[PDB]
């Protein structure tokens, strides 16, 4: 992926996180578990839903073929009529297929981007208080309890408190 | 043993695939198909309104009143019109329908006629109005088109005809008449007495003078003779004036255009499906909330946009790790 | 106490919004509108050349010289032509103009005619050449088209006419003539003496032989008769030959085609604007640096590209924070 | 945005920086101010100006409707003519609207990318000699003079000196 | 001690364009636009075209004597006609529904010309009318495939003829009418003053009447000939009746090969070459997906676009 | 570019790297040499090859003009015919040129991303054991012979042993 996170430095996805598209796994003394990051997930849902609707709405004024009849000495205009209708059907068919391909690519890179940005959100908070393992995980120097873990997801981790 | 927190993303058992420019068949956690690919294979009512299914009859056969088409003598309101590729029951008496395709184009903006008698058969005192042909059988006896009348000489005389009709109705009126082209001079005099003839037709806009064409032609439905038909739209309060000394196939009934709207003529071999739909194609109806379909480019109703694609699928989720 | 350096980006008081695929109404620091949405509501000169505003006259009324259209007897060079949707002064004497739409299409490539005499009234020694109709009133009395002449019998005779005009000019020449279709045979002899008539016309390419049509017709502008007009383009050094023994509406004046270029015929109810523009529309003129506009699809001049969009705005700046 | 900087780890833009699109805020004992980055701002103006020009030039050749008239027995070709002209208008309206939507998306991401690369250009010069706060700022270990701060904008920060 | 990361640079000057930047030098690019043609009219995949040279389709089909080269042309791949061919209707006039006829030609690869009414069958009419308008070897002649019938012994009895298409192919039948200059020339040529030509098939019901008119001289003649055509189906028959002015069929064309063809307008003549893709200004031998040579092509061709340049980036930005 | 590596933090490309698009330049006690990263180079060629082919296949049903003839009184339909055919030629010329312009941009950015991703793959493995130069290079703290140079390229560098 363009942003190097999905199938990149984070080797694979989590089947255990049934909660949202991106999120966290934590383990500490009290236990372990998955939790979706709700903001980034909701951001992504909105953008992807908007994209799908944009694509449908942009095509809404499409060409619509009509049955026209011609007699045996109107072959030239019958052929003209046929190539015109096919012409537009080919234009719109192409527009739909290419748009879908181009946006499929952007959607997958968007997800990649969101994962990298979520990784960086956490990294910039923790700084020297955790070791960056290089696989998407951070190994704490201090003991981080559930409240401390929640603060990292909140974006409310207090660096001075632990360094 | 030390505590840790990890950032990651969703995976599932999805095998859904999408395409991109740089890569095909990419497995994703979620995808959205936007292409309707199925139809019910039937012709249905369109939002509660039944179509006009012409069966073996053509538009010409219907409008002129080919006896084989008596099914359609006073059809109710329709949503669209279905016609086979080559209907069997067209011009029973051979010939042609002038500006036929332009008339068909009018129908595409019409949903209903009220057919009315404008010149009754019984009103022809100095001419015979009972002309028939073996080319137009009905119950095994020679007959003729129902909405027009084959006039012939009476007591070896065809006096000049002069008839008018004033459209005292409020609707536009479709009027039909025709000319008979005989095989030879002997036939001319036998049917119509007068050797040199004409038909003249006038309205506020129509200025027509027709002269028959005697010629020996190949038999069609047993006849070497031809009949050539014509039509006009007579406005409210305009009048149509016919004058002729032979060869005149005169109107009997004409059609009031009582309901204008959206309609179309579909070519289809299918029959009526006892069914209702919002989107109809010549090969089947569509019931879909998809934005695209690939069923057939000619549709009528509230329909998805037609594309030639075999497949359209948008990624919504992310690349799914195996 | 400790020193800091920060990286940041511009913000301002811009309230300008743009759209993207994933997000609508995104506020940006700078944007660029590329769609012109305003016009002046007027018909103007095109780059200093005034249009031909036919007011209440049609192209037919103009060229044939309907007496209500005397304003346009010798119009100057134009940039475009403006016609109303239903001009009141068209064919005063009712009938039709053969290949009218194809003629109007040629007009779209012409900027100026110079009208000239091709057959003077003085050449009609043996026919009356002053026929008029109450269908063509002028100042409350019966008149006729100015550029063609209604010939009738003189001293109870209508000798066969033979007239030629050789195009000695350097320019192509638009020639117009007509045929009169009478009401009945009594009228035919009353006007032209000869009961069976024709009009034959030839050039290097034209080979025509018209025959009038008696038919009983509705009164239009008081007349049940009709006049059917025809036209051809006569090349330099070619000649046109008319022959007729009745029903001939003869040319008097024809039109040299003197300037060819980009032109058009706009349908509009607007009058002249006393105004100049470089891009004109049937609904108003456009003066704009925008590459696109949405005023009207039919324009002439140096124009932006027409789209049906209500809005087109490019982001130039960055996402503006509150 | 895709690159995580604008409305991201740099939470907001600066009213204070009237001088350009991207730049620096500094703070030393002398004084604190705003300085736009010339090179990156100019690159961006060129790319954005070109983009606009490119969009216009691709649409400079495009369909032009022409008034055609038809009589009462030419309804089929009239209809054919109408559908054909409407057909091209719709195609071109779509082409214009869609290209603007797509290029707008890319324009915002382009700006986001530029901010990020500028943040990185500074980051890589400093390394140890500054602290990464995570908000867009670099807290200095040493004292950076008015001269010292200008070498950073130049791209001439002498690292070996300060460590 | 030190591991560096980097990318390919080379000596390339190939340039590509993007939305934001023009003339971007890259390490590798790929032109996808064919810009050259061979300037010739070639055989299309082994099959030679019919080069009509100075003859028009009309002159070819009716048999203008200056077009004798094309009396029985072989199977063709495409047809090449000049913009204004000198040898057209030698005797002046017009060809009815000419453009519709030429449209049918665009789907025909071969005719076999046959006799359908021999000259010998005109017992009661003269069948050797000619005109200085149709010189053959600078002497008066006529179209080869139709016949100018005139009165015999000061008489023109009413003609009545049928031809039944007993062939297996569709048949292109041609006939005509002569429009004389005046009433005196009418009687001189056909005796009867008021004449007609009726033509009937299963679908055709035509009655033509001639048109005396005073006309400019074209190729020395003020008279006109108007030609008509129809396609006669296997087992249909065509019936002619006339009492004057009939330019009757002699030969007609079996349609023995339908397929893809076209009529190109070109001033070029035969190039003695072969190609898979042909345009009116020359032929294309290319594996590019696009070309800008000319919009009208026949064969297996790249797609046409009006562009002057079309180059995709494959490699990367090439730093100097 | 959008990812800041090509003509970015890596100042320029290498003439010495003939064997691939992206790769490494090592220097130790044994020697020095260029080595192309096959995994990323291969991914690139596949991606680019598929892009070119897709672009061609989408345009493979495009408008094909047909010579039609008209007479002197068929000027309206002749004109209609000409505008219809020019219409589709212009539409398909626009589609072709625009797609090439858009995809050339995405192609150059693709390479940039691939170089950035490669750099991070090396960075994330090394961490403390090497010093981030900033020019696209890593000065090792512990000596690395020609065996570990292959392990870092292979992607099999055991961090624990060196720190
Ligand atoms: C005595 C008699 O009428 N016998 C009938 C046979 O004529 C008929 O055989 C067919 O005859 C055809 C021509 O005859 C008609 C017709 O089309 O049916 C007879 C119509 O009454 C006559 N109608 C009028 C108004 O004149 C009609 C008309 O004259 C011509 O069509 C004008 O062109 O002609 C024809 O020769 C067929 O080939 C032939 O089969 C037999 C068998 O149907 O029935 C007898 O009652
Ligand atoms: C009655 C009469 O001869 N003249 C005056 C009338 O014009 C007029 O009443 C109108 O009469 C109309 C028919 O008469 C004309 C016409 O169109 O005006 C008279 C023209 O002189 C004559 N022109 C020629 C060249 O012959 C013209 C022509 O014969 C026909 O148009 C050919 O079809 O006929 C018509 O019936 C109107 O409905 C009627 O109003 C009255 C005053 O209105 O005064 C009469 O003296
Ligand atoms: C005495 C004589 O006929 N001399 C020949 C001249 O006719 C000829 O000069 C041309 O004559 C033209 C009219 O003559 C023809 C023609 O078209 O060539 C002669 C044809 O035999 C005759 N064919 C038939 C079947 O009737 C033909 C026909 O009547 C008309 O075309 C019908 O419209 O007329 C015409 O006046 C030319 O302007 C003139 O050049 C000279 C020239 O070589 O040769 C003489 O032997
Ligand atoms: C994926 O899981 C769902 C259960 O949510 C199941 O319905 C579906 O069959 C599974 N797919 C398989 C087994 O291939
Ligand atoms: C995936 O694509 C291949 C070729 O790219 C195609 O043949 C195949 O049908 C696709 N899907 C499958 C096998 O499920
Ligand atoms: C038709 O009828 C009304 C009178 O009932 C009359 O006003 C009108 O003129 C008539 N129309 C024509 C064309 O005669
Ligand atoms: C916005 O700011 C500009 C200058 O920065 C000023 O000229 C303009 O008046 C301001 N507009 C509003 C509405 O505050
Ligand atoms: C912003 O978009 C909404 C619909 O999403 C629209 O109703 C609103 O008026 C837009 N604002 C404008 C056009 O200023
Ligand atoms: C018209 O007159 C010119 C000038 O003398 C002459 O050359 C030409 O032949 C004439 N054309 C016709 C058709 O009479
Ligand atoms: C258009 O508008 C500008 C600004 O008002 C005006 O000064 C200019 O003269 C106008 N241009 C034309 C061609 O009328
Ligand atoms: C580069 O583009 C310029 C204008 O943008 C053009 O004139 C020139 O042909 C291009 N490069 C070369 C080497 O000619
Ligand atoms: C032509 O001949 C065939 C075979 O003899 C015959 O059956 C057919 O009826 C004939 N066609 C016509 C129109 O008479």
């Amino acid at each position: 992926g363009l942003f190097g996170a999905i199938a990149g430095f984070i080797e694979g996805g989590w089947q255990g996180m049934v909660d949202g598209w991106y999120g966290y796994h934590h383990s500490n003394e009290q236990g372990s578990g998955y939790a979706a990051d709700k903001e980034s997930t909701q951001k992504a849902i909105d953008g992807v839903t908007n994209k799908v609707n944009s694509i449908i709405d942009k095509m809404n004024t499409q060409f619509e073929a009509v049955g026209r009849e011609f007699n045996n000495l109107e072959r030239r205009i019958e052929n003209l009529n046929k190539k015109m209708e096919d012409g537009f059907l080919d234009v719109w068919t192409y527009n739909a297929e290419l748009l879908v391909l181009m946006e499929n690519e952007r959607t997958l890179d968007f997800h990649d981007s969101n994962v990298k940005n979520l990784y960086d959100k956490v990294r910039l908070q923790l700084r020297d208080n955790a070791k960056e393992l290089g696989n998407g995980c951070f190994e704490f120097y201090h003991r981080c309890d559930n409240e401390c873990m929640e603060s990292v997801r909140n974006g409310t981790y207090d660096y001075p408190q632990y360094s | 043993d030390p505590d840790q927190i990890c950032i990651g993303y969703h995976a599932n058992n999805s095998t859904e695939q999408v395409d991109t420019i740089m890569e095909k068949n990419v497995t994703v956690t979620h995808a959205q198909d936007i292409l309707e690919k199925t139809h019910n294979g039937k012709l249905c009512d369109l939002d509660g309104v039944k179509p006009l299914i012409l069966r073996d009859c053509s538009v010409a056969g219907w409008l002129l009143g080919n006896p084989m088409c008596d099914e359609f003598l006073n059809v109710p309101e329709w949503s669209y019109i279905v016609e086979k590729i080559n209907p069997a029951n067209d011009l029973c008496y051979p010939g042609n329908f002038n500006d036929y395709e332009e008339l068909k184009h009018l129908l595409s903006r019409i949903n209903h006629f009220e057919k009315i008698q404008i010149i009754p058969k019984s009103s022809w005192s100095d001419h015979e109005a009972s002309g028939v042909s073996s080319a137009c059988p009905y119950q095994g006896r020679s007959s003729f088109f129902r909405n027009v009348v084959w006039l012939t000489k009476k007591d070896n005389a065809y006096p000049t005809i002069k008839r008018s009709y004033n459209n005292t109705n409020q609707e536009d009126l479709l009027v039909l008449w025709g000319i008979h082209h005989p095989n030879d001079a002997a036939e001319q005099t036998r049917l119509y007495q007068n050797p040199t003839t004409y038909i003249s037709v006038g309205t506020s806009t129509l200025n027509q003078r027709l002269v028959p064409k005697i010629a020996t032609r190949s038999k069609v439905n047993g006849q070497s003779g031809r009949m050539e038909f014509f039509w006009t739209i007579l406005k409210p309060n305009d009048a149509i004036n016919f004058e002729s000394n032979g060869n005149f196939i005169a109107p009997e009934n004409a059609y009031k255009i009582v309901k204008k709207g959206d309609s179309t003529i579909m070519k289809s071999e299918l029959e009526y499906g006892n069914c209702n739909t919002k989107c109809q194609t010549p090969i089947g109806a569509i019931n879909s909330s998809m934005p695209f379909h690939n069923i057939h480019p000619l549709t009528i109703g509230e329909c998805p946009k037609y594309v030639k694609s075999s497949r359209l699928v948008l990624a919504t989720g992310l690349r799914n790790s195996p």
